[PDB]
This record gives C-alpha cells, structure tokens and sequence, in this order.
C-alpha cells in the first residue's frame, strides 16, 4: 500500500542521524514544556483547595 | 585470549536468525507466556511457599503468645 | 601538517559539512535546552517556562 | 583465517560507508575504468558474445549496445554514487551468509551496527 | 545388603530422576556434572560423533532456558535412554589421579 | 587501524565491557551484580554533595544536618537517596549473594574470597557511616556496637580505648570514624574492579551452572541495554521509595539529638544488622556472640570447600534448594527475632535459628549431597 | 578424601621441615615481642631497660 506518514517521517529525520539527534532535541524542547505544565495544572486540580496559591486572596492586594 | 575467535569445538550446528526491524517486537507476547509463567509457578511454588509460611505462622505464634504473656499480665499476676 | 592539503580533501569537507554542522546546530540549540539558556527563550511562542 | 574474520568484516562495512559519505570523484572514475575493462573483457570471443546476444534480449531485449553502455558510464557521477549507495548501503538490513567454522563474526544487530556510521 | 527394597529404590530415584529438572530439558546426566579441569579433560576424550551430539543438545538447552520455555512434552528424556557414555573415561580419571596420588604418598 | 583495538586502554575495555563473551542464557539474578556497581556510583556522589555541609565535630555537626535538610537546594532528596540508597545497596547485594550461592558462582574462589572481603568492607561503611549523623541510636548505638571487643581477654578493650581516642564517643571518636567511614568506600571500587579482573578470566558463571562455552555471546549488543533497564527500574524502586516514603527505610531516635546523658528506650541497630545483632542474644558469654558474629559471615568460605554436589548450581536440585530455602528462611528469623526487644521466647527461637543456620551448611548440605550423589551414580 | 596427604612421605616431610618451622614461628614471635612492646617477654629478658 502507499506508505504511511510515519514511513516517509522515517526517510525523513530518522535514516539521517544528525536529523535524528536533532528532532530528539526539538522533541525534548516540547516535552519539557508541555508535560511540566501539564503536571502543573493537573497536580493543582487534583486536590484542590489544600493550595495557597488560590488562598493568596485573604492577603493579596488588600 | 579467551576470546570468540578461538574457543570450543563446535560443528554442523547452525543458525536461523531475522533482522529486527523485519519483525514486530511482540509475537503473541501475552497469549504465549502466561501458561508458561503459570506452569513454572506451580512448578516452584511447592519448594517456595512452605519456608515462608512456616515463618509467617512463627511470626504470629511468638507475637502473639508473647502478647497473651504481656497484655494479660495483671490477672496472671494475681490481686 | 600540509597533508590535510588536497584536492579530495577540499571536496571531501565540502562532503562532511552537512554531517558535522549539524552536529553543531544540534549541539548549541541542545545546548540552550540543557542550560535553559534565557535571550533565546524569549523569542519561542510555546516554551515560556516564566508566566 | 579464523582470528581475522570480524576484522575483514571491520573494514568491509566501513568501505561501503566509505561508498556513502565522502566518495571521491577519483575512486569513481577508478571504478568506471575498471568497469569499462571488465565490459571489454567479457567481450571478447565469440561464445561469450553469442551469449550477450542469448541474455541481453532475455533481459532488456535488445542486445543493449556498447555506445549505450558507455554513455552509461559516462553518465554517472559521485553525487549519484553517493546516493545510490545511500539508497542501499546507508542503513539497510543484511543478509549474510556463513560456512567456516565461525565464531568470530559479530552477532547480527552488530552485524546490523555496522550499516550505519555513529557520525552519519 | 539392600535387595528386596531396592525396587521401591528405583521408585523413588526415578522420583529423584523426576526431581532434577534436566529430563525436562532432556539433557544427559553426565552433562549436567561441573567441569573440573580432570573431568575436562575427560570430555577431551570423547569422539567427535559423541562430542557434538552433546555440544548440540547443550545448546539447544541453552536456548530454552533463554526463553524459559521448556522443551516439549513429546520430548523428554527416559530414565534408560540417557546413555553414561562419560563412565570409563572419567572412572579412568579417578583411576588416575587417585594412582599418581597413591604413588605420591610413598 | 582497528579503533577499540588500537589503544591498549580500549583494547581492555573491549575485552570486557565493550564485548566480552558472555552467556547468552543469564537472567535478572545476574543483572544485580552490576547492580551493585549502579549503586555505588551513586551513594559516591550523592555522599559528595553531602560531604559539602556535614561535619564530624561532637558538636556543630548535626546542625548541619539540619542546614542539609532544610536549607540546600533540593539537597534533601540527595540525604534521603544517601541513606534509602544504601538500603538499596544492601538490597540488591544480599540478592547478589544469594546468587552467587545459588548458582554457585563460589566455585570461581578468588573471585569469591574477594567477594568475602568486599563484604566485610562495604559492612564497616555501613556502621560508621551509620555513626555519623549524629543522633541517639547513632551514639548509644556506636558505643554498644564498639564495646562488643571488649569481650577479649586483654587486648579488645585496650583496643576500644583506641578507636575511641578518648573515654568515651566525642570528636575524637567521630572524627575517627568520618575519615575511616570516607577512605573505605574508594578501596571498595578498587576491589570491585579487581574482582571483576578475577571474573574476566576464568568467564562468566550461566544460570544452568553448566558450562555455555560454546553459547558464549557479545555483551555491548545484548546485556548493555539489558542491564540499563534493569538500573532504571531499580531507580523506580529507589526514588519511588524515596517520593512516597521518606523516612520508613530507617530507625527514627536518631532525629532525637544524642545525649551521653539521655538514653533511648529499645536501641534497635538498623535492619541490615539485625540478624547479626540477633546472634549477640544468641549465646551466654559476650566473647562467644563475637565469635559467632564474625563467624556468621565467615562461614562462607567453607561452602566451596563443603561444596560436593555435582551441580555447579541449585536449580536442578529442589532437593537441596529446599535446604536452601530453609536456609534462607532461617535468615529471615534471625531478622525479625533481632527486631524486637528481647524476650525469652524470642531467646529459644534465635538460639535453635543459629544451630540450624550453622548446621544446614556443616550438616544437611554436605552429606545430603552426597545422598543426592549416591541416587544418580554421583 | 584427605587421606592422600597422610602419607609416610608427607609425614617425612613434616618431620624434615618442622625445625625450621619452629625457627620462623620463633622468630615473628621475637618480632611480636619487640615492635608490639609486648613487654611481657621484654620482661622475660634482663638486659631490657
Ligand atoms: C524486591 C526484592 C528483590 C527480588 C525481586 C527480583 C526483581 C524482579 C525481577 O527479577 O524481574 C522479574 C523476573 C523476570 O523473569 P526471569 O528473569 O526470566 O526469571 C528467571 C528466573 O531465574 C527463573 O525463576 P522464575 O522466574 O521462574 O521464578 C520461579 C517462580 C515462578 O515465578 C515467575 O517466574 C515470575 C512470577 C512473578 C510475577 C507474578 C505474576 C504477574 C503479576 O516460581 C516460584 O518460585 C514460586 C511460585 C509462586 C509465585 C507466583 C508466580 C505467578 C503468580 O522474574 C524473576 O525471576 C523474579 C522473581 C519472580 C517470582 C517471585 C514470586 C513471589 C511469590
Ligand atoms: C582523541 C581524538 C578523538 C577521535 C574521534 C574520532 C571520531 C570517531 C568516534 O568518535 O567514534 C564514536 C562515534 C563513531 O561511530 P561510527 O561512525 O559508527 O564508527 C565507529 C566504528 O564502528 C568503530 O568500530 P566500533 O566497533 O568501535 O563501533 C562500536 C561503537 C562502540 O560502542 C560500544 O560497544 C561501547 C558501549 C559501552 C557502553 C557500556 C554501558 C555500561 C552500562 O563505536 C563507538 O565507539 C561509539 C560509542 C558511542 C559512545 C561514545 C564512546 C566513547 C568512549 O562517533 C559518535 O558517536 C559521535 C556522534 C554521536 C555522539 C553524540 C554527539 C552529540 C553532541
Ligand atoms: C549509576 C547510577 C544510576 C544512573 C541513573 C541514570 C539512568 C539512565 C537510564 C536512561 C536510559 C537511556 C537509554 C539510552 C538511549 C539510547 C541507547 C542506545 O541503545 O541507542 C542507540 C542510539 O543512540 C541514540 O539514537 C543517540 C541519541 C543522541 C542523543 C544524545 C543526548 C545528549 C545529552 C547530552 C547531555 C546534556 C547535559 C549536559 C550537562 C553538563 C543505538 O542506536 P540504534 O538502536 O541502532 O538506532 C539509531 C540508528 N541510527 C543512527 C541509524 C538512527
Ligand atoms: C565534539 C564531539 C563530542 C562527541 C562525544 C560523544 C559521546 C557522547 C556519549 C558517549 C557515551 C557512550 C555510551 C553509549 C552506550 C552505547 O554505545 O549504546 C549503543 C549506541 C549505538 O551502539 P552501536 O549500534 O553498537 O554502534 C555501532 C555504530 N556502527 O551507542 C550510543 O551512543 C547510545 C548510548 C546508549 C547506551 C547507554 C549506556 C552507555 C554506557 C554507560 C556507562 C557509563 C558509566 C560511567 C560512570 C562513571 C561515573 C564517574
Ligand atoms: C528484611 C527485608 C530485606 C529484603 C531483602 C530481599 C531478599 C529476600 C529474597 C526472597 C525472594 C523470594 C522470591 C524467590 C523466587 C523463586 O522462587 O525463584 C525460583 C528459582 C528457581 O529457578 P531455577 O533453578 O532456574 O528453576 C527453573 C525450573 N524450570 O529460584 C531462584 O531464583 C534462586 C536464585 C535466587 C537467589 C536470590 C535469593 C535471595 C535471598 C537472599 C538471602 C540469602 C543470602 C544469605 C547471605 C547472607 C550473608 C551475610
Ligand atoms: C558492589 C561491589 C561488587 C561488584 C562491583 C561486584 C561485581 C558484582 C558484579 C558486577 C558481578 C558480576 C555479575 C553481574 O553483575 O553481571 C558480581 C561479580 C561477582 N561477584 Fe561480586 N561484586 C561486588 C560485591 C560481591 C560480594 C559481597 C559477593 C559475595 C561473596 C560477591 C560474589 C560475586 C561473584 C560470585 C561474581 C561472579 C559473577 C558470576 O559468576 O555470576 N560480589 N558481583
Ligand atoms: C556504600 C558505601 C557507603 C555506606 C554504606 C555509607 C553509609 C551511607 C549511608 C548509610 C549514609 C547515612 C545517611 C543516614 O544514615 O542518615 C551515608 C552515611 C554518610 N555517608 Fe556514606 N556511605 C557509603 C559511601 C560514601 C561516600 C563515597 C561518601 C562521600 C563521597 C559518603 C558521605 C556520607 C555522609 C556525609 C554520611 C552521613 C549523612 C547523614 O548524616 O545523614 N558516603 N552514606
């Protein structure tokens, strides 16, 4: 059958290894971001309200 | 030294391999290995267990009997 | 020292030049990951760890 | 010999890396004259031209002419070796063969290792 | 001065047979004995029809245990086929080396 | 021309680390060996950048344990991995040696004895490293544990005397067991590596004990991405013991400040101890419980000589693996019975425990063996 | 098993090397009593002090 975007995704970055080195580091770029945030905003909706960040509001700003 | 390039006779024994990427990394890898993990469980079970539990049933035995010879003590020593 | 001179070197550099800087694209932008290097942050769209 | 088999195979696969990145336009033309001989070579004699006529037909057809081929030869150039043998030589999984005894030779992902330069 | 017994002997070794393991793997009882130097030489002593076919289901063994998979059913070894081919070479070695001892403490 | 094979330094490597031959059949129970030589990398470095704040002073010292707690960077992840790391280690080197007495790795003997030495080695690490933070079980615990030589006739006590550097624990003391507790773990690495260069040549043991010279196979392919899966999931144990459970792994009383004055209620040794600890309840006179403290572990050099059965293993043999487990199970009494504050009950079960666990070896295993060997034409 | 050293000529060798077992024995003894100050044979000899 025609090949998947996945086979052509592998003559692309993947058979050249210093595309793959680098598709590892663009890779870890968002990874870092997008999974500490994710931890981030789950990690304050799972037990909520025992954080002061949203009890900053009885001395914040008056 | 003892390296592969002189080692032990061996002959007219050979090998059919595959390349890896030919090959999908998980050839019936549940259906195949439970038997097998169940059946070397029954297999070793008989000499694993009864050290365990014999240990587990000292550990209960001096707990609690040293536990009946400390909790108790005011009626076993009397008024 | 003028070995390193030669008309399949010229062309041979010419060859290895795509390899090796890309090594070093890979390796400094790498690098600013490693290091959470700051000015370069400020130019991604996604990754501000800051607020 | 059987204590240099991994060694033979150590240089083997490089050479075909050394095929890929880094090929010279002076091995090229290297390689041509010393294809252009082997054509000639074969060449000679009726029963080995009875024969081109016998295959040729059976392969393209024709009996594909020399003018042809050399034009062929002519055609080619580094950037399309290199990429040719990128196209088989650069990360592609072997099939190898063995009847020694062999013990020596490297297991075959290492074997597989070798398909592939670290650095490229 | 055991006789009568010995049936019920025979009843547990094959028991005892059972016990190990190697039948399992089909494996020769004189395979499973460690490689002393003495004993290795021993094995030097084999020919190579013999040699091989040990060698071979050693390997096979091997590969197995490396999968963990027993070796199947149909298979295993009975307790009379597993020929002692190992007997007079290293009932020579005990020979041997307890005759160069026995000339050494003299 | 050949590259690992051009520079003798990567000539050794390659002989070893880079591709050795190896048996192809090895299981897990072999990956905690290098285990082993994952952890202790690590406790190195981690005791690095705690040995950026600790002090061996009587005094000043255990305010900076607080100063590592409390005020580093993070640095408190790096006292609990310290500490629970070396819980780990010893985890993963009691299975080590139940390997290696298992499938009778022992058979290699200096291999072995260098394994006993190591032992003993990484065993007076523990102690005093265990002395060092500074606390209640740390100084009564020091103390008890060092009065124990005092059980010789004439020289132990003078001996005590020494180590002490004065009447009794202070800076001299723990000073004294700083230095000692920091020089032993750098011999315990160049022991490692002279024990793996006893193992290179002679080969590596194989999980049938029989020998897979003729399977031997490539290490760099195989085992490398092995047992870097096997670290990394020892390193979910770790930090999964570490993020979840912080304190658990240890005895809390050393949290309590130590006082000469002050002394703590039960004083139990930590756990890795606790057997040995178990066998000073073991017997009537002080110098006999040393005896047979240092005799517990010395004992396993008689093994290879003890050693008869035919297996270079147990696996084949239930049999004598049931003795085995006996064994082991035996250990485990002498754990759990030197746990607890001492009680007559808990005396008996801990003297027969130590009978047995003398005489499975010097008895049970021998001999049965020899039964094992007269069943099969052994 | 350990029968092959109880032998009439290890048991010569015993005889032939046991003075000379004596001697190193009595000499790390002498090296006992001097670079430990084992002063209980140091006592033993007058001319000490
Ligand atoms: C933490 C403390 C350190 C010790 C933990 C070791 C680390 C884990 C590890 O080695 O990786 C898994 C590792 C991977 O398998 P492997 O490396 O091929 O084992 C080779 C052994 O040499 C070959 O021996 P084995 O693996 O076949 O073990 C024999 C075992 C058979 O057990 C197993 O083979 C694996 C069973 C464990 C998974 C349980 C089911 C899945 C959940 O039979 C028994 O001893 C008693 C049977 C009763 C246990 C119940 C098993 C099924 C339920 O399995 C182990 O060997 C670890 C022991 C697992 C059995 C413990 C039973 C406890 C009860
Ligand atoms: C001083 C002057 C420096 C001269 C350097 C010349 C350049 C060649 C070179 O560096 O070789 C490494 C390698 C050349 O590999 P190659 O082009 O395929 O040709 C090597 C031949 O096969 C040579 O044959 P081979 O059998 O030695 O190849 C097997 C493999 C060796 O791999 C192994 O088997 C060693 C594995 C040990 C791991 C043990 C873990 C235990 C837990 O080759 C390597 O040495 C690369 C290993 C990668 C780690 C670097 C080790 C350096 C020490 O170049 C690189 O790895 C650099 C690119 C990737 C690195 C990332 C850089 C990001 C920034
Ligand atoms: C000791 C105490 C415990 C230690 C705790 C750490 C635990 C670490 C465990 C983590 C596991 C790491 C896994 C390693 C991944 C790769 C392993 C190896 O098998 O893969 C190789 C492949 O290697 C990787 O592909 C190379 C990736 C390059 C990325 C390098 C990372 C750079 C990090 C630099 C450090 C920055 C921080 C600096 C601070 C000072 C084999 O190549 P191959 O399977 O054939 O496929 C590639 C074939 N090609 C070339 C044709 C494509
Ligand atoms: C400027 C230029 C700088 C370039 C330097 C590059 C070096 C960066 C990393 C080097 C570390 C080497 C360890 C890599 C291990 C490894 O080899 O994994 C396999 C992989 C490919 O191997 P092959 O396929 O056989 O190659 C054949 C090519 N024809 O090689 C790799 O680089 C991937 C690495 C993943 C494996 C991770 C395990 C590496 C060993 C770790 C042990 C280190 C312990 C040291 C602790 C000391 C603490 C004080
Ligand atoms: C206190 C808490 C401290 C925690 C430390 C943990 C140590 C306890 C280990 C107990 C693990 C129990 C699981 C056992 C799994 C099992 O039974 O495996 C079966 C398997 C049989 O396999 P085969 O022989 O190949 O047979 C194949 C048949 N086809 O048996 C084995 O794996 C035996 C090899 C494993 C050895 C490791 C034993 C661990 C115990 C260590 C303590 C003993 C060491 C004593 C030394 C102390 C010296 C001071
Ligand atoms: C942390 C220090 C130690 C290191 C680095 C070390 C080397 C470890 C490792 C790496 C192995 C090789 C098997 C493997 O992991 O793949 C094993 C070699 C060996 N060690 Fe140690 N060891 C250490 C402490 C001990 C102790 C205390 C003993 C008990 C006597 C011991 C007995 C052995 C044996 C028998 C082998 C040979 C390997 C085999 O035959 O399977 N080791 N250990
Ligand atoms: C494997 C061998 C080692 C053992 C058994 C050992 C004992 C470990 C353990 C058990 C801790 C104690 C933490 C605690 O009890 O709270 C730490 C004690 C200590 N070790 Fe080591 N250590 C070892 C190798 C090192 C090395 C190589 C260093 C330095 C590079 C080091 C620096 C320390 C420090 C500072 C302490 C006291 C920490 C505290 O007060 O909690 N250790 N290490």
């Amino acid at each position: 059958a025609a090949p998947t975007l996945t086979a052509r995704l592998y003559s692309l970055l993947f058979r050249r290894t210093s595309t793959f080195a680098l598709t590892i580091a663009v890779g870890a770029l968002f990874f870092e971001r997008a999974f500490d945030q994710g931890a981030d905003a789950i990690y304050e909706h799972i037990n909520q309200g025992k954080l002061w960040k949203h009890i900053k509001h009885k001395y914040e700003n008056k | 030294g003892r390296e592969f390039g002189h080692l032990t006779r061996m002959r007219h024994v050979i090998t059919y391999s595959l390349s890896p990427f030919e090959q999908r990394a998980f050839p019936h890898y549940f259906t195949k290995g439970i038997p097998n993990v169940l059946r070397r469980t029954r297999a070793c079970i008989l000499r694993v267990a009864p050290p365990f539990v014999v240990f587990y049933l000292v550990y209960t035995w001096g707990t609690q009997e040293f536990e009946k010879s400390k909790r108790k003590n005011p009626a076993a020593y009397e008024n | 020292l003028s070995r390193f001179l030669g008309p399949r070197y010229r062309e041979l550099a010419r060859n290895w030049i795509p390899t090796a800087s890309m090594w070093g694209a890979v390796g400094a932008v790498g690098l600013v990951w490693a290091t959470d290097w700051r000015l370069i942050l400020d130019w991604v769209p996604y990754i501000n760890g800051k607020f | 010999d059987n204590m240099s088999i991994d060694d033979m195979m150590f240089f083997l696969q490089g050479q075909w890396m050394r095929l890929c990145t880094s090929a010279t336009e002076s091995e090229v033309v290297r390689g041509k004259n010393i294809l252009r001989n082997a054509l000639v070579s074969h060449l000679d004699g009726t029963t080995p031209v009875c024969e081109d006529i016998g295959r040729s037909l059976l392969t393209y057809g024709r009996r594909i002419p020399l003018a042809e081929w050399e034009s062929r030869i002519a055609e080619v150039d580094a950037s399309v070796v290199r990429e040719v043998c990128s196209k088989y030589f650069y990360d592609q999984c072997p099939a190898v063969a063995g009847l020694g005894p062999i013990e020596q030779l490297p297991d075959y992902n290492r074997i597989r290792s070798g398909m592939f330069w670290l650095r490229f | 001065a055991v006789a009568a017994s010995s049936k019920w002997l025979e009843g547990i070794r094959k028991w005892y047979y059972n016990a190990a393991g190697f039948n399992k793997l089909g494996l020769m009882r004189d395979d499973t004995i460690y490689e002393d130097d003495d004993v290795k030489e021993a094995i030097r002593r084999l020919p190579e029809n013999l040699y091989n076919d040990r060698v071979f289901r050693i390997k096979r063994a091997l590969d197995l245990t490396m999968r963990q998979q027993i070796l199947p059913k149909e298979q295993w070894t009975k307790y009379e086929e597993d020929k002692f081919y190992l007997e007079p070479y290293l009932k020579e070695v005990i020979r041997e080396r307890k005759e160069r001892e026995e000339w050494a403490k003299k | 021309t050949n590259i690992r094979k051009s520079h003798p330094l990567m000539k050794i490597i390659n002989n070893a680390f880079i591709d050795l031959p190896a048996p192809s059949n090895i299981s897990s129970w072999w990956n905690f060996g290098s285990l082993l030589g994952i952890c202790l990398i690590l406790q190195i470095l981690t005791g690095l950048f705690l040995a950026m704040h600790y002090t061996s002073d009587t005094t000043t010292a255990f305010s900076s344990v607080t100063h590592i707690c409390r005020d580093v960077n993070y640095g408190w992840v790096i006292r609990y991995l310290h500490a629970n790391g070396a819980s780990m280690f010893f985890i993963c080197l009691f299975i080590h040696v139940g390997r290696g007495l298992y499938y009778g790795s022992y058979m290699f003997l200096e291999t072995w004895n260098i394994g006993v030495v190591l032992l003993f080695t990484v065993m007076a690490t523990a102690f005093m490293g265990y002395v060092l933070p500074w606390g209640q079980m740390s100084f009564w615990g020091a103390t008890v544990i060092t009065n124990l030589l005092s059980a010789i006739p004439y020289i132990g006590t003078d001996l005590v005397e020494w180590i002490w550097g004065g009447f009794s624990v202070d800076k001299a003391t723990l000073t004294r067991f700083f230095a000692f507790h920091f020089i032993l773990p750098f011999i315990i690495t160049a022991l490692a590596a002279v024990h793996l260069l006893f193992l290179h040549e002679t080969g590596s043991n194989n999980p049938t004990g029989i020998s897979s010279d003729m399977d031997k196979i490539p290490f760099h392919p195989y085992y490398t991405i092995k047992d870097i899966l096997g670290a990394l999931f020892m390193m979910l144990i770790l930090l999964i013991l570490v993020l979840f459970s912080p304190d658990l792994l240890g005895d809390p009383d050393n949290y309590t400040p130590a006082n000469p004055l002050n002394t703590p209620p039960h004083i139990k040794p930590e756990w890795y101890f606790l057997f040995a600890y178990a066998i000073l309840r073991s017997i009537p006179n002080k110098l006999g419980g040393v005896l047979a403290l240092v005799a517990s572990i010395l004992i396993l050099i008689l093994m290879p000589m003890l050693h008869t059965s035919k297996q270079r293993s147990m696996m084949f043999r239930p049999l004598s693996q049931c003795l085995f487990w006996m064994l082991v199970a035996d250990l485990i009494t002498l754990t759990w019975i030197g746990g607890q504050p001492v009680e007559h009950p808990f005396i008996i079960i801990g003297q027969l425990a130590s009978i047995l666990y003398f005489l499975i070896i010097l008895v049970l295993m021998p001999i049965t063996s020899i039964i094992e060997n007269n069943l099969l034409k052994w």
